RNA sequence: CGAUGAUUUUUGCCCUGCACAUUUUAGAUGGAUACGAAUAAGACUUUAGUCGCUGGACCAUAGCAGGCUGGCAACGGUGCGCUUAGCGGAAAGGCUUUGUGCGCUUGCCGGCGGAUAGCAAUGUCAACAUGCGCGGGGAUAAAUCCUUUGCAUACGACUUAG
RNA sequence: CAUCGGUUUGGAGCGGCAGGAUAAUGGCGGAGGAAUGUGGCACGGCUUCUGCUGUGUGUUAUAGCCUCUGACGAUACUGCCA
């Protein structure tokens, strides 16, 4: 097995925002291969993990995760709104996230 | 108005073989071959037979329809250039100063050398385009014969000769000196 | 409101900034355009300004009142001992400009040119170019490979030559090393000429003939910090002006609320890089000539 | 998006006049609220009646008789420009009487900047005979054996990037 | 819609501003973009109009010191870069990172001469403009406004195309041989099963 | 001779078969404008549509009069056997194979991979000696 | 931004193979999958057939993050290490190629192993950088202050000489 | 995770009922008509009539279309479904 991936590739695009004011409590996520709200509606409720690396070890591991979930679709081109336990830091704009396949309903 | 369809019919004489592929026309006749690229125009071609070609514009506006008969006329001029040739005759017009016109060759290039125009010490030189033949008429005094297959090159060389002989700082209604195109015809008389 | 009278501007904006040259050796910004049909020949030479003199010459200028009549003219002497060829550089045409590909050097360099690469020669072990001189070991195939690369890829070939400054009366021992573009012939012809001229002397009579018109690249005389009156040729203020008169009275309008780059200001004068063209060669003298 | 309505109305009956004349108009409106509004707009342009002194009697949709038969319609218009009031006559090809009016409203908006409020539809008539067609821009589609290609086809892509060269054959 | 490690776009036939906006949003969203052949880009409008526009751009300079004013870049890649940077919040750290994700070139230099170039249909000149309209090539406008290396690029592009044509002839020959080998293994058990699966 | 290369366009004419929505076949019965046509078919509703919403196929239903009604269109469609003509083209075959691929399960995809491994082995074996 | 010379008798420096540990990462998690040109035209296979109407393609993809062993059919495929030859200067720093050795092969079939992480918790598997141990190859400088100069100069800086 | 309750955004959602010109169409049957006139026929230009073609003629023939209509059967749109 050259491939071991069990998540769908995503990207942290933006916060929910107007022209001048941003709302960090909602993140906008682009799911790879999704181009319409009908396609993106498959992924509603699926949990999201942002995996990143940190200087200090916690229990011998330097990898920490912030978990979230898909709440609704956004717009017409298959973006979704996400809600994380802790808001995604703004420096992660353009960083890749993991769209989990659970809670599965297939 | 977006006219639904507009057509023009080329007529190809017996010894002429038009040849069109991707708006590049190559016309062959007894006198030779001429080629022209039309990639700047949106036209389509249908071969009706060996003697006629349909040139069509589909759903063309006023200007785009206007650009169709000019295509027809250009290809027809190519055909008559490769089946009859073109000949422009120029007459030398001067009141006092004789115009001394010679056909010289410098640096491997043919030139038309105009001297003494309005008494000027300046020597005017006009490059002779490729495929264009110059001749000093023997049957006529002060006559230049410009001939060739391509009408565009012949008329533009003739225009070059005419334009180089413009009068400056004078009343050009009075000082009518210059070299002017007097006859626009064909090599083969009709 | 406008100026009361319209006068021309003081100084040229095409020689800004009026700063010191980055080097004392003037550098050829542009070489003559290459013509393949010409024979392979040098386009430049290095010399030293000796001094000025005067000549008398019969003028050949029809229509002049001095025609066929003696004129007295100032002349400049440039001491030019033959230069020694020590290197060659190849240039490649790129979408970002000329780029140097390779520099090939000669086997033996004289001491005066090896002093060029040192600030403290007397304290050194003089190790420059010793391993490179070893690159010529019994087959010199590294040098031939680089030269073949130049022939294969270079579009511009320039030679590296230095002056023989030990033959001049100057006490300076550092030679002056410069790139002189090679014109004429194919790239292969230029490379063969450069290789075959390694460690050889080239004289001025092989670069310049008499009655030729040549250009001069040099750094002008330094004058240090200078006021506007002499730096820019501005009008002196009246004698009775408070705080001095060798100034520009108005250095700008109220708006733009800044000093413009076009206003004359005090600063460093001279020691500029200049290219001066159309100087006629009256004589190419020979050192061996007793007359 | 319009519908054709039949609106019938009358003046309110009086003891002097207990059966006023019933007047019908054909109104092209998006819905019945605008259909009854436009009705009173034109009756007060023609007859001494008001919405306060009148009564709407019937509103009925008039469906196309043959909605899949290609027709040519002539529409008679009265529109207001920036300077004056003008009469015009135009022709349209469509399968529904309503769909010709939708093209007409788009058409006078585009070539004359005439808004809906500035336009009166005097008459819409289906031209039965080919000799009834006066305008060339629709007469050119009534020729025998009409064929034409659609050169330079532009394909809309769902993806941002395409790995093959674009084409326009068709 | 797939996320690629690098997207190399062949800039030939692309309209300047539509490609600029698409590439700006792509690089803002964390995608690395390389644009090659910027001398073959296109601008809508005739050549003379764009020369006048560039002269309007050139007119603009800081009065008190011309060295502080706008820097009018003449290269086609820098024209595209200016168009993109006008569409980016380039004075923030995020815009600076997004601009680091982008590369623009004239011609096709190494290592991209042996990689795959794609097109962007939403920004292609041949698919957007009305078939009678006039357009400009950015390479000619660049030469007309000071770019010095047009003839160098065309000499190197002809050299690259000669090598790239040899590549395709080799690939077509090996593709033809593999098809003949795939024809031999047709009507085999795997092939029949793959035909029932749609392959 | 002349040797004029002519365009191989598909024409808007009475009798052209078109694809609608990548699912259904229909034929043009009468032309409304440069942009609009009237279409009909055995498995479609007779309607006026914009030419942008349909795709012309290289197939012409021969001898279809302009403005033919639904009964005439159905009868002539059955006579010309347009469904069989469509189903024999590489375009329809590619659509069918795309649908068939889209209906595969995970197990069937695994089997597809296995069969590809076997066929690639056979193909390389054949290729090395040919 | 390029080319080129020389690079500390210091326990200092360069290159390299292994091995380990660290800091950093604008953000690996099968593959950046290479004609050119036209578009009122194009591809392929020999002016005629086929093709497109999107990459929902192609290649790759099975094995404790992929174990331990055994057997057939083929003489192919692939990784790594030497090795042969050629090409590439636009920023070539890569693309091929000869012979050879060590592995694997899922093209096919056997025998054995995984549990208890308890119903999920990224459940840790990559490349860049730096340091340090060994091993091996390799080389053995300059600049500044100071004095001097006057092609220079307010002081810095600059041209010289020592 | 399951189930519940409150709020809420949806689905290519599925089914029943009602209204209208008791939709208009379409389909089937019958009657009439015309032309952007099908077959046929008569002159021609290119075809050994190889979708040959142009024009004339005329009214279903070796295509059809338009209008009216007779008995059914649907659908669109819109409301309602405790
Ligand atoms: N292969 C059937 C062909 O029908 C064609 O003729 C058709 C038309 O002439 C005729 O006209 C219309 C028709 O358009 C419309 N859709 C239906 C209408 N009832 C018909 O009307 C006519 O035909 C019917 C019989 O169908 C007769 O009962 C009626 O009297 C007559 N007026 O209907 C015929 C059948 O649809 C050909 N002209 C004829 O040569 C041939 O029989
Ligand atoms: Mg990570
Ligand atoms: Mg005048
Ligand atoms: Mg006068
Ligand atoms: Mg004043
Ligand atoms: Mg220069
Ligand atoms: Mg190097
Ligand atoms: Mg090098
Ligand atoms: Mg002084
Ligand atoms: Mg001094
Ligand atoms: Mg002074
Ligand atoms: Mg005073
Ligand atoms: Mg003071
Ligand atoms: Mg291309
Ligand atoms: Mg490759
Ligand atoms: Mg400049
Ligand atoms: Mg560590
Ligand atoms: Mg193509
Ligand atoms: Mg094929
Ligand atoms: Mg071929
Ligand atoms: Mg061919
Ligand atoms: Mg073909
Ligand atoms: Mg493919
Ligand atoms: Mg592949
Ligand atoms: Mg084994
Ligand atoms: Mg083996
Ligand atoms: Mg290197
Ligand atoms: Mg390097
Ligand atoms: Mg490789
Ligand atoms: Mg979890
Ligand atoms: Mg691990
Ligand atoms: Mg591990
Ligand atoms: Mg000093
Ligand atoms: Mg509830
Ligand atoms: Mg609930
Ligand atoms: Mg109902
Ligand atoms: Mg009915
Ligand atoms: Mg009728
Ligand atoms: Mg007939
Ligand atoms: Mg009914
Ligand atoms: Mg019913
Ligand atoms: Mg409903
Ligand atoms: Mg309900």
């Amino acid at each position: 097995a050259e491939s071991h991936r069990l998540y769908v590739k995503g990207k942290h695009i933006s916060y929910q925002r107007s022209k001048s004011v941003t709302n960090p409590n909602v993140s906008l996520i682009q799911i790879e291969g999704v181009a319409s709200p009908k396609d993106a509606k498959f992924y509603l409720g699926k949990r999201i993990a942002y995996v990143y690396r940190a200087p200090k070890e916690i229990r011998g591991s330097k990898i920490r995760v912030i978990w979230g979930k898909v709440t609704r679709t956004h717009g017409n081109n298959g973006l979704v709104r996400a809600n994380f336990k802790k808001n995604l830091p703004p420096k992660t704009f353009g960083a890749s996230v993991r769209i989990m396949l659970y809670p599965s309903n297939i | 108005m977006k006219y639904i369809q507009t057509d023009q019919i080329l007529d190809i004489p017996e010894g002429v073989t038009v040849d069109i592929k991707a708006r590049v026309v190559k016309v062959t006749g007894p006198r030779g071959e001429l080629t022209k690229d039309l990639k700047h125009i949106d036209v389509t071609f249908n071969k009706i037979n060996n003697r006629a070609i349909k040139i069509t514009v589909h759903n063309g506006d006023r200007k785009h329809v206007a650009a169709l008969r000019t295509v027809k006329s250009l290809i027809a001029n190519l055909i008559t250039g490769v089946t009859k040739g073109y000949k422009y005759k120029m007459r030398f017009v001067y009141a006092h100063f004789p115009i001394n016109v010679n056909i010289i060759k410098k640096d491997g290039q043919d030139y038309v050398e105009i001297r003494n125009f309005l008494g000027e010490k300046r020597v005017r030189e006009v490059k002779i385009h490729e495929g264009v033949t110059m001749e000093i008429s023997s049957t006529q005094k002060d006559e230049l014969i410009v001939s060739g297959n391509s009408l565009e090159a012949v008329s533009q060389n003739a225009a070059d000769i005419q334009q180089i002989c413009r009068v400056r700082n004078k009343d050009i209604r009075k000082f009518l000196d210059g070299i002017y195109v007097s006859e626009r015809g064909t090599i083969v008389e009709e | 409101s406008h100026r009361k009278y319209e006068a021309p501007r003081h100084g040229s904006l095409g020689f800004l900034p009026r700063k010191r040259a980055a080097k004392q050796r003037g550098r050829v910004k542009s070489f003559p355009k290459d013509v393949k049909s010409k024979p392979v020949a040098l386009t430049a030479f290095l010399g030293y300004k000796a001094g000025m003199t005067t000549i008398v010459r019969d003028l050949d200028r029809p229509g002049s009142k001095m025609h066929k009549r003696e004129v007295v003219e100032a002349a400049t002497v440039v001491d030019t001992p033959p230069m020694v060829v020590v290197g060659v550089v190849g240039y490649v045409e790129t979408p970002r400009g000329l780029r140097s590909l390779t520099t090939v050097w000669a086997e033996h360099l004289s001491e005066e040119v090896r002093r060029r690469f040192y600030k403290n020669w007397y304290k050194s072990k003089k190790k420059a170019f010793t391993k490179y001189s070893g690159k010529y070991a019994t087959d010199a195939k590294q040098v031939e490979t680089e030269l073949a690369r130049i022939k294969k890829y270079a579009s511009v070939v320039r030679v590296l030559a230095h002056t023989q400054i030990k033959k001049t009366p100057l006490s300076q021992k550092k030679a002056h090393l410069a790139e002189i573009q090679i014109n004429g012939g194919s790239v292969s012809d230029k490379v063969d000429w450069a290789k075959e001229h390694f460690e050889k002397e080239v004289s001025v009579d092989s670069v310049f003939e008499q009655d030729e018109m040549i250009d001069v690249i040099a750094v002008t005389k330094g004058h240090g910090f200078e006021g506007v009156t002499h730096r820019w040729g501005t009008k002196k203020l009246p004698r009775k002006t408070h705080r001095g008169l060798r100034k520009v009275a108005c250095i700008g309008a109220w708006h733009p609320a800044n000093v413009n780059w076009t206003v004359a200001r005090a600063g460093q004068n001279g020691y500029h890089h200049r290219t001066s063209i159309n100087h006629k060669v009256y004589r190419v003298g020979k050192g061996t000539d007793e007359a | 998006r319009l519908n054709e309505y039949q609106v019938i109305g009358r003046n309110l009956p009086t003891e002097s006049v207990p059966e006023p004349k019933l007047f019908r108009m054909r109104i092209f409106a998006p819905n019945t609220v605008v259909a009854k509004s436009r009705y009173w707009y034109f009756l007060q342009k023609l007859h001494k009646v008001k919405k306060a002194s009148g009564e709407i009697v019937s509103v009925n949709i008039i469906s196309e008789a043959k909605p899949t038969k290609v027709k040519t319609f002539g529409i008679w218009l009265r529109y207001e420009s920036r300077s004056g009031i003008h009469n015009m006559y135009k022709e349209y090809r469509d399968v529904t009487r309503v769909g010709a009016v939708e093209t007409m409203y788009q058409d006078l908006a585009a070539r004359h900047r005439a808004r809906f409020r500035s336009i009166h539809i005097l008459k819409v008539v289906e031209l039965e005979k080919t000799d009834d067609v006066k305008r060339q821009y629709v007469k050119q589609f009534l020729t025998k054996d009409l064929k034409f290609p659609l050169p330079h086809r532009v394909q809309k892509s769902k993806k941002l990037f395409q790995a093959t060269a674009p084409t326009t054959f068709y | 819609s797939s996320f690629e490690k690098v997207v190399v776009i062949d800039g030939k036939g692309h309209l300047l501003g539509r490609l600029a906006s698409i590439v700006s949003k792509q690089i803002l969203n964390g995608q690395k973009v390389v644009v090659v052949r910027c001398e073959e880009l296109n601008i809508s409008g005739e050549f003379f109009r764009n020369k006048l526009k560039y002269h309007d751009y050139l007119r603009k300079a800081t009065r008190y010191n011309k060295k502080k004013g706008p820097f009018h870049f003449r290269a086609p890649s820098r024209i595209l870069y200016k168009a993109i940077r006008g569409m980016i919040p380039h004075k923030t750290a995020r815009g600076k990172a997004a601009l680091e994700r982008l590369k623009v070139f004239e011609g096709v230099p190494p290592p991209y001469d042996k990689k795959k170039r794609v097109v962007v249909p939403q920004a292609l000149r041949v698919l957007r403009l009305k078939p009678g309209r006039k357009y400009t090539t950015v390479g000619k406008l660049s030469s007309a406004v000071g770019w010095k290396y047009e003839s160098v690029v065309e000499k190197l592009e002809e050299k690259r195309k000669v090598q790239s044509a040899e590549y395709y002839a080799k690939k077509k020959a090996l593709t033809k041989k593999l098809n003949a080998a795939k024809a031999s293994t047709a009507e085999s058990e795997a092939a029949q099963k793959l035909a029932a699966f749609g392959y | 001779s002349s040797t004029v290369k002519a365009a191989n366009w598909r024409f808007v004419e009475v009798g052209r078969v078109v694809l609608v929505d990548n699912k259904e076949l229909a034929t043009i019965v009468e032309i409304i404008d440069q942009k609009r046509v009237l279409i009909d078919g055995p498995k479609i509703q007779r309607q006026a549509i914009a030419l942008a919403k349909i795709v012309l196929t290289p197939i012409v239903l021969p001898n279809l009069p302009r403005g033919s009604r639904t009964a005439t269109v159905t009868k002539k469609w059955a006579a010309a056997d347009i469904d069989a003509k469509w189903a024999a083209s590489g375009w329809a075959k590619k659509l069918a194979n795309k649908e068939r691929r889209s209906q595969l399960s995970d197990f069937e995809r695994f089997q597809v991979m296995v069969l590809k491994k076997q066929r690639r082995f056979a193909t390389k074996k054949a290729l090395v000696k040919a």
